[PDB]
């Protein structure tokens, strides 16, 4: 089997900047590797094929260098419209992808605000309580939230969501959904959402006594 | 060879 | 113009069947090798399988062999996938690709895709949301759209007069095999108890309508 592994799995740019991003094969795969683009939820777009050559209408800003296991796409001035994904390819043995770089919108770092929900009258009325932290508008993507009962850190019942980045200011916003029973619920007093964040110094906690 | 080409000539 | 058509994807229960086909025009479809190629939800692409231009030569990834059965009918310019003994892990949408033919002397890049097509493997029953309160210079307050299936909601606010500082989560698949999501919006504190704010969730497959007002 070949793989194909690309670096880094996230790149943050700006319009007009130069972008360089990286597939290396774990055997030689000759010039066997394409290179594709994917926007969320589309069907992928064919970039580079043969590892040099430019796919006819593709814009020459795109190219794609190297031989053997080293291969590189550089996009010479990002446009608007290449925020994206990046997947590489190797048609030598069978037919290997990458896991994909995203090319993303950079801008400055923003805190998130951070708020609690408890769950509500009616829907503790149907034997499942459902308490929701909200991070809103932050940026960069990283970050951790942990939920808190009674100060015991709680595992396995969370789930967490996250937005597409907003094509107005870039930010991103999460949600993370502690899900638990109702006898448990009423079992505990504190639920605490935990939240640790590039843009905040220390971490900030939202709670409430239930 | 599954590499090989899936074509007609 | 060139174009290929995936169809057939759907809900299909684990360990059934199910037979996927994309159509194409716009170009001499018996003389291409065409290949499946398919992205779970969040992942990324995997090679399915190929066939050869006249049905002849097929290769199958490791993931999908004695499972997956590719076919083609050139006379209808169609391409077949069938699919048995599904599992979880087939969810994805699959798309059908062109080989490209850049070059006679060994298989290409794929020029041609598809717009794709969803495949849910999932034994859960169509069951519309129930819709539970987020209540509250800037004050958050929202929806919870929770217990759904299959895909998707639509969510909007005040019946689309409210849009600004929007924003409505992805859906995440919960271990009941139910989606949910939540839709939050912030608005100004001071008109918290002026100004009313009502969620209208849509749930298109299961003929669901449900509006709820969000108050401190």
């Amino acid at each position: 089997d070949i793989q194909v592994t690309q670096s880094p799995s996230t790149l943050s740019a700006s319009v007009g900047d130069r972008v360089t991003i990286t597939c290396r094969a774990s055997q030689s795969i000759s010039s066997w590797l394409a290179w594709y683009q994917q926007k969320p939820g589309k069907a992928p777009k064919l970039l580079i094929y043969k590892a040099s050559s430019l796919e006819s209408g593709v814009p020459s800003r795109f190219s794609g260098s190297g031989s053997g296991t080293e291969f590189t796409l550089t996009i010479s001035s990002l446009q608007p419209d290449d925020f994206a994904t990046y997947y590489c390819q190797q048609y030598n043995s069978y037919w290997t992808f990458g896991q994909g770089t995203k090319v993303e919108i950079k801008r400055t770092v923003a805190a998130p605000s951070v708020f609690i929900f408890p769950p509500s009258d009616e829907q503790l009325k149907s034997g499942t309580a459902s308490v929701v932290c909200l991070l809103n508008n932050f940026y960069p993507r990283e970050a951790k939230v942990q939920w808190k009962v009674d100060n015991a850190l709680q595992s396995g019942n969370s789930q967490e969501s996250v937005t597409e980045q907003d094509s107005k200011d870039s930010t991103y916003s999460l949600s993370s959904t502690l899900t638990l029973s109702k006898a448990d619920y009423e079992k505990h007093k504190v639920y605490a959402c935990e939240v640790t964040h590039q843009g905040l110094s220390s971490p900030v906690t939202k709670s409430f006594n239930r | 060879n599954p590499n090989a080409n899936p074509n007609a000539n | 113009q060139v174009q290929l058509v995936e169809s057939g994807g759907g809900v299909v229960q684990p360990g059934r069947s199910l037979r996927l086909s994309c159509a194409a025009s716009g170009f001499t479809f018996s003389s291409y090798g065409i290949h499946w190629v398919r992205q779970a939800p969040g992942k990324g692409l995997e090679w399915v399988a190929l066939i050869w231009y006249d049905g002849s030569n097929k290769y199958y990834a490791d993931s999908v062999k004695g499972r997956f059965t590719i076919s083609r009918d050139n006379s209808k310019n169609t391409l077949y996938l069938q699919m048995n003994s599904l599992r979880a892990e087939d969810t994805a949408v699959y798309y059908c690709a062109r080989d490209g033919g850049h070059s006679t002397s060994w298989s290409n890049a794929f020029d041609i895709w598809g717009q794709g097509t969803m495949v849910t493997v999932s034994s859960a029953s169509t069951k519309g949301p129930s819709v539970f309160p987020l209540a509250p210079g800037t004050a958050a307050l929202g929806c919870l759209v929770k217990d759904y299936f299959p895909e998707p909601v639509t969510v909007s606010w005040n019946s689309g007069a409210l849009t600004s500082g929007v924003h409505t989560f992805p859906a995440v698949l919960q271990s009941s095999g139910l989606y949910s999501l939540s839709s939050v919006v912030t608005v100004p504190s001071s008109s918290l108890g002026t100004q009313t704010y009502i969620c209208n969730v849509n749930h298109k497959p299961s003929n669901t309508k449900v509006d709820k007002k969000v108050e401190p």
